[PDB]
RNA sequence: AGCGAGA
């Protein structure tokens, strides 16, 4: 169960940008959006950054 | 502690010019006490249920 | 003593130095230089003030002036380095002072080795404002400076948030004078007490309150 | 005896004999302390000479020798593959965190800047070797214990004794 | 030189009413201990009678040393070392030696001070602490009823 | 203001005023400290252990 | 310590295995290891114990 | 070694207030603590207690 | 976050002690100062010349300057007479 | 921001360059906030010249307030105004008046400088801590000539001290 | 941060 999982620890729990927006789409019943980046993950990519650790997500 | 701080300041006290009222400071204890009574894992909150 | 076995154990403890600690590497490094006397002091200062003018007199001559003989210029640049060997062989010879003093205000702010150097920088001022002339020892001056250049560190580095000198001796004069009055009374005085033992408002006492409370770990509910 | 078989890369204890080769010796070695000595040793050392080189021993000698030859290959073959230098050891700015970790670890930060601005002072007025390697060693340490607190020495405690 | 019930003069308890007297073999020797119970400290004294006097024990004072401290009060043209450190140290020694006059001195230069402008808190300690001893000494001079001797104190320094 | 959190209800025992205003010793910048005593009657029902 | 230890073997054992001699030697010894990278010395050894 | 201080004589004052009320005003059940001391000055001879 | 239309703003570019560019995002029509502080740790200035001379003050101190406050001419250079002939002494006799 | 383009992730050493590219800014005094006003200094620890705005859309001083001014940076205080969540975004930067070495690749056994270099960790650590001198460079066939003419020079100050 | 407790 893979979907429900993401929804769970992005939507439920993190994602500072969706959780808004979940909950909109629930008082007006729109279909659920698309989940985006967890806020934590940026949150250790910042710390990482502030070791010297160059750490960058590449496109592809 | 105590005596720490009081052995400390003989050094400057001018002679005569001392007494021990002048010469103790209760401060410490009286902090060692109240720190121990509170946050002192063996001071524990009562537990009257 | 011609003893090569406790030359050994000096030896040991002088040439493979352990290095264990910060302060404790620091101490060891600062007996190295003896101590110096009155007229090793004013010799010294003649020697500084010497260095300094030349290098002021040089700096002058380096624009239009002239081209001085080889002789001539090479003692007076001896003179010139001269002089700030002889400034460096006073500070590390009274860093013990900037030790000893320091050691007073240990175990509040900040730690010790910041103090150390505050008290370093405040015996380099002391240094560069020291006069022999008037033929004062010199630990008397440096002491001065030093207590000035730790108290100003205090003040600032010490507290997240700086609080001014003035601001920090009136506090600092609040808490005295609250320890003295628990002395002399046994209860927290008022703040209207202090107040009026004061000769200012209770509001400007429960201010400096509010002022003297600093931030706690983050680690009202 | 200490010149006639002497190379870089050559620690010296008892400063004394330092200074008395300076002093009589003050050209043909240039002889560094702290950090800035690792960075210009970075500086001259050619990844692709000691690669080949520690590669030939493994190849040829056998036994502990290689055993350790073996142990700093891992980490030379590391740099020399990628293309990142050795430089990034030793750091010449620190970032800052973002305003957000709101104080325990923001007085790491301060300690760091403190000793930071103090080091540029004693440059400035021109101070004795010293207090300024004492200085140098200092800043060393508060960077330290910012990265990680206690992994040498004793950590640095706050208020409590934490 | 000892009677109970004198208050004797020995810095800085100065006055210190004396209660009885030990003889007691301190040391494998029995030598007097008077015993004086200063109020200003409400503390005992249990010093030995032999070196009381080694120490420096001495009475109360007449009215030569009244009159004096009034003209001393009176005493004009008085000038301090331009740094304020220095002369803080100097009227420090001057109480520090316990003598009246120069407590007087002290006292009376640093109200005129304080009035002009109103210097510092402690100075204001340093004044409240020697004023209180000089005012006691004073009652106790006169015996005259200590509040009182606060307010010819008052009445004197007008001048 | 005060409101009852989530999840309680009951009657008000007692309400205690504790001020500065009335001289009370309050803890240093609080002017007036004010408890209230919420009492609940519990009973027996499914969960209950 | 002959007389008081010498009855067990292993006392002997470590008394010939000691390779120390001098009371000052064993001081020495145990100044150097108890407090080192301070200059060793024969007044501040007894002290020291 | 030139001058001593000591201690003797500890002593209990009554309770500064009553249990319900030490709970009530939240203030700390306690009673004040006496010590006598003792200055002695070796040099010259004195006890100040 | 309106993107369709907002308050425009210039830019200009700041050359830095290391002549870095710097092109500053200042309002439409704003004025602006000759140097702009940067991420560089110092402030660059425009590269079009205009120069407000900004005049930089003196050093605050110096031990010379300070020593010249409490001696004079003369003794000094009584004192490197002084410090001159033992070296000469020294050197030649 | 971030979208799925997330294909790969890549890690490395952070060169002084990279460190001083990201920053906004550099903090130079060790002041939070103001202990009266209550808020960010300048080139402090929180500064909003550097970090971004407190609350969002206004400067430090207020001379824009809006929306409409987006991105636009304050003369007076050198503010970009724009939103406030950027201040767990941006970074800063403290440029070290003398080099330090990183402890993770100093420390952590095995360390990875003294194998880069082939120092021990007992003599690296003596010398990143100011204990003990360390040559970085030497002469070669000028050395020889010199060694000669040296090996004379000795011999004069081995006869001297020899003499004496 | 520290205490005590349920599964
Ligand atoms: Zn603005």
């Amino acid at each position: 169960a893979a979907y429900t999982l993401q929804e769970l620890l992005t939507i439920k729990s993190d994602d500072t940008v969706g959780r808004v927006k979940v909950y909109e789409a629930i008082v007006k019943g729109e279909n659920i959006p698309e989940p985006g980046i967890p806020e934590s993950f940026k949150v250790l990519l910042k710390e990482l950054q502030s070791l010297c650790l160059n750490v960058e997500v590449l496109s592809s | 502690r105590m005596e720490r701080v009081v052995r400390e300041r003989m050094t400057t006290q001018d002679v005569e010019a001392i007494t021990p009222q002048t010469l103790i400071n209760i401060r410490p204890v009286v902090a060692a006490i109240k720190e121990f009574f509170g946050t002192s894992q063996l001071s524990q909150f009562m537990d009257q249920n | 003593e011609d003893e090569s076995e406790a030359l050994r154990q000096a030896r040991k403890d002088a040439e493979l130095t352990a290095s264990a600690d910060s302060v404790r590497a620091y101490l060891k490094q600062i007996g190295k230089v003896a101590l110096l006397n009155a007229e090793e002091e004013v010799e010294l200062a003649k020697r500084i003030e010497a260095g300094l003018y030349a290098t002021q007199l040089m700096t002058e001559l380096s624009e239009r002036g002239e081209k001085l003989p080889a002789a001539q210029r090479r003692d007076m640049m001896w003179i010139c380095r001269d002089g700030d060997r002889a400034k460096n062989h006073l500070l590390e010879a009274n860093l013990r002072l900037v030790v000893s003093l320091a050691k007073r205000y240990t175990g509040r702010g900040m730690a010790f080795l910041d103090l150390i150097q505050e008290g370093n920088l405040g015996l380099i001022r002391a240094v560069e404002k020291f006069d022999y002339t008037k033929g004062y020892k010199f630990s008397t001056y440096a002491t001065w400076w030093i207590r000035q250049a730790i108290t100003r560190a205090m003040a600032d580095q010490a507290r997240t948030i700086r609080i001014p000198v003035h601001m920090v001796e009136v506090i600092n004069k609040l808490g005295r004078i609250q320890r003295e009055l628990l002395q002399d009374l046994g209860r927290e005085p008022t703040p209207e007490e202090l107040a009026k033992e004061m000769d200012i408002t209770p509001e400007k006492v429960l201010e400096i309150q509010q002022y003297a409370r600093e931030p706690i770990s983050l680690d009202g509910d | 005896s200490t010149f006639t078989k002497l190379a870089p890369k050559q620690l010296i204890v008892d400063e004394n004999l330092y200074r008395e080769l300076v002093d009589r010796y003050g050209e043909y070695f240039t002889g560094a302390m702290g950090a800035e000595s690792i960075q210009k040793l970075i500086e001259n050392f050619d990844i692709d000479a000691e690669a080949e080189s520690l590669r030939d021993v493994i190849r040829n000698g056998k036994g502990q020798k290689k055993l350790r030859a073996l142990k700093r290959l891992k980490v030379v073959a590391a740099f020399q593959q990628s293309g990142n230098s050795p430089m990034g050891m030793v750091l010449d700015a620190v970032p800052v965190i973002p305003p957000e970790l709101r104080s325990d670890l923001n007085d790491l930060y301060r300690r760091v800047i403190n000793r930071n601005n103090r080091l540029k002072r004693l440059i400035d007025l021109g101070a004795p070797e010293i207090i300024v390697n004492n200085e140098k060693r200092m800043l060393q340490e508060s960077v330290d214990a910012l990265f990680d607190n206690g992994r040498r020495g004793r950590p640095v405690t706050g208020p409590g004794n934490r | 030189i000892f009677k109970v019930g004198d208050t004797v003069v020995y810095p800085h308890h100065g006055a210190a009413l004396v209660e009885a007297i030990e003889t007691r073999t301190i040391k494998g020797e029995q030598k007097e201990y008077l015993v004086l119970k200063v109020a200003q400290g409400d503390l005992t004294v249990r010093v030995p009678a032999e070196n009381a006097e080694y120490v420096g024990v001495r009475d109360v004072v007449g009215q030569e040393g009244l009159d004096k401290v009034f003209q001393v009060l009176r005493a004009p043209h008085t000038e301090e070392p331009t740094n304020w450190s220095r002369r803080y140290k100097a009227n420090l020694e001057k109480l520090a030696s316990g003598d009246v006059n120069k407590v007087a001195e002290v006292v009376r230069d640093l109200w005129r001070r304080d009035q002009e402008r109103g210097l510092s808190a402690g100075e204001k300690r340093m004044l409240a602490k020697a004023r209180q001893i000089l005012v006691g000494e004073l009652a106790l001079a006169e015996s005259t009823d200590d509040a009182k001797a606060e307010t010819i104190l008052d009445e004197v320094l007008a001048a | 203001s005060l409101k009852v959190p989530h999840g309680e209800s009951g009657k008000v025992i007692g309400i205690r005023v504790f001020s500065r205003e009335d001289e009370d010793e309050l803890p240093a910048g609080v002017n007036e400290l004010v408890r209230v005593y919420v009492a609940q009657k519990r009973k027996i029902s499914d969960g209950d252990k | 310590i002959v007389e008081r230890f010498g009855f067990s073997e292993i006392m002997r054992s470590t008394l010939e295995k000691d390779n120390t001699v001098g009371t000052d030697e064993a001081l020495l010894d145990i100044y150097r290891k108890l407090r080192p990278g301070e200059p060793p010395t024969k007044e501040s050894a007894q002290t020291l114990l | 070694g030139s001058m001593s201080l000591s201690f003797s004589d500890p002593r209990f004052d009554d309770v500064k207030a009553p249990v319900d009320e030490c709970k009530d005003k939240d203030m700390t059940y306690a009673a004040p603590l006496f010590v006598t001391a003792e200055f002695i000055n070796n040099n010259t001879g004195e006890i100040k207690s | 976050d309106r993107n369709h239309d907002l308050a425009p703003r210039q830019i200009a570019r700041y050359r830095t002690d290391n002549g870095e560019e710097f092109e500053v995002p200042f309002a439409d029509d704003a004025e602006i100062p000759g140097t702009w502080l940067c991420r560089n740790g110092m402030e660059g200035t425009l590269i079009e010349g205009d120069l407000p001379e900004p005049k930089k003050v003196k050093p605050p101190r110096t031990h010379w300057d300070m020593l010249l406050e409490r001696r004079s001419i003369e003794e000094l250079e009584e004192l490197l007479k002084e410090r001159l002939e033992l070296i000469r002494s020294r050197r030649r006799g | 921001l971030d979208v799925n383009f997330f294909d790969e992730l890549r890690i490395g050493l952070a060169t002084a360059e990279d460190i001083r590219q990201w920053s906004y800014g550099e903090v130079k005094k060790p002041e939070t906030i103001n202990y009266r006003t209550l808020k960010p200094e300048k080139d402090g620890l929180f500064c909003e010249k550097i970090f971004g705005p407190t609350r969002d859309w206004e400067c430090y001083c207020g001379k824009y307030k809006r929306v409409r001014f987006k991105g636009i940076i304050c003369e007076r205080c050198g503010v970009e105004v724009t939103r406030a969540k950027v201040r767990r975004e941006r970074m800063g930067h403290i440029e070290l008046a003398a080099p330090v070495t990183h402890i993770w690749y100093f420390k952590g056994v095995p360390s990875r400088l003294g194998y880069l270099l082939d120092l021990a960790p007992k003599d690296l650590e003596k010398i990143i801590y100011f204990a003990a001198y360390v040559i970085t460079s030497v002469d070669e066939e000028m050395r020889h000539n010199e060694l000669s003419t040296l090996e004379a020079e000795m011999a004069v100050e081995r006869k001297a001290v020899e003499d004496q």
